[PDB]
RNA sequence: AUCGUAGCCAAUGAGGUUUAUCCGAGGCGCGAU
């Protein structure tokens, strides 16, 4: 009842989800956020993504499963959070968001937090 | 890898396009040559297949119009009598045996081409519904195959954003319009609702493509759902 | 059209004259001017 698609790998725990959503909110405030699977795709193809966050309850999940494949291509960290409602809430948007991308910005006041999250993600992807 | 199916289907689907081009070059030819015999007939029978069937049925003898059971399988009884009337007050004149051979051969070839188009599309519909069933349900097999061709297959297509899939096959005609814009489903709408319809259809095609790229929802559940969603938006835009 | 927008749609993409294999958060209804 009902959770959670095994294919939504890697999945953040409660503590990491909180960090991710915080940083996604900041990224938004600092103009470093792309909202939406389509725009995420564009960031990856262009090599301007710091990391990708996707929603585990996207239905069907395959509408974003191209992203991990793209990320593997580009050596780019990606993670899943449980709730698209929460991600959209963190994206400063008034509808769910199934995927978003924090973008590379030279001199970003957020370099340190972004770098930190990348490590957090990387250690789940082993 | 190594001779993938989609390419065979893309090129089969392309044949029907070539077949249509020949088919209306033949129509144009037949209407031009038959005009010596019955110049009026073309404006009474606009539809290309009916026309071709009609000149094939009639030939030189325009009094084959009355009580002709074979004609009744081609034309409306009402349009029969309007052409029968127009037949006597006529203008045109008889053709030579060589002028008839010319038309008869062209009519038989056109009929033959028309049946081949159908038999090739059957193949294309059959195989597309295995390769990309959810995509095919939304835009038809023909449009699905066209965009899959230019994208270089399903995996490539699936990693494109909806806004570029919208512009696949784009070309002095109409700016920013792709295969999707010119699909039966979009074109079925009033002109002023088309750009918006292409956007919607492009967006859902992208979603369907991704599902197909992973070989999920193989009975088309996702495609029929998106199709229903699109239809309900089209209804809501119109009156 | 602008301002107000407690109802509807919308990142699963709003709406796209410009830059369209490119852009990315508005539109509708409603009230006032
Ligand atoms: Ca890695
Ligand atoms: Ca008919």
């Amino acid at each position: 009842e009902a959770d959670v698609n095994p294919k939504a790998y890697p999945l953040a725990d409660a503590h990491l989800t909180k960090k991710l959503l915080d940083l996604v909110q900041q990224s938004c405030n600092y103009k470093q956020l792309r909202k939406g699977a389509n725009e995420a795709t564009k960031t990856l193809n262009r090599g301007i993504s710091e990391f990708i966050v996707m929603a585990a309850d996207a239905e069907p999940l395959e509408i974003i499963l191209h992203l991990p494949l793209l990320c593997e291509d580009k050596n780019v960290p990606y993670v899943f959070v449980r709730s698209k409602q929460a991600l959209g809430r963190a994206c400063g948007v008034s509808r769910p968001v199934i995927a978003c991308s924090v973008t590379i910005k030279e001199g970003s006041q957020l370099k340190q937090q972004i770098q930190s999250i990348q490590q957090s993600i990387e250690r789940l992807l082993v | 890898e190594a001779a993938p199916e989609y390419r065979v289907i893309v090129d089969a689907n392309n044949l029907t396009v070539e077949i249509e081009n020949e088919l209306n070059i033949i129509h144009k030819f037949i209407r031009d040559k038959y005009s010596k015999r019955f110049p009026e007939l073309e404006s009474l029978v606009p539809n290309a297949l009916d026309y071709i069937r009609t000149v094939k049925e009639l030939g030189n003898s325009l009094d084959k119009c009355k009580n002709n059971e074979n004609l009744q399988q081609i034309l409306t009884n009402a349009t029969i009598m309007v052409v029968s009337v127009t037949a006597s007050t006529t203008q045109g004149q008889q053709l030579s045996e060589e002028e008839l051979e010319r038309l008869e051969e062209a009519c038989d070839m056109a009929l033959e081409l028309n049946a081949s188009k159908h038999r090739i599309y059957e193949y294309v519909e059959s195989r597309m519904s295995f390769i990309a069933p959810n995509l095919s349900i939304i835009i038809g097999a023909s449009t699905a195959a066209k965009i899959m061709g230019v994208a270089g297959g399903l995996t490539n297509l699936s990693k494109m954003p909806a806004c570029n899939i919208m512009l696949l096959g784009a070309q002095s005609v109409l700016p920013h319009t792709g295969y999707i814009y010119h699909s039966d489903i979009v074109q079925s709408l009033p002109p002023d609702l088309r750009r918006k319809a292409a956007r919607l259809v492009a967006a859902k095609c992208t979603l369907a493509a991704r599902v197909d790229s992973f070989h999920e929802s193989t009975e088309g559940k996702v495609g029929y759902e998106l199709k229903d969603e699109i239809e309900r938006k089209f209804d809501k835009w119109q009156e």
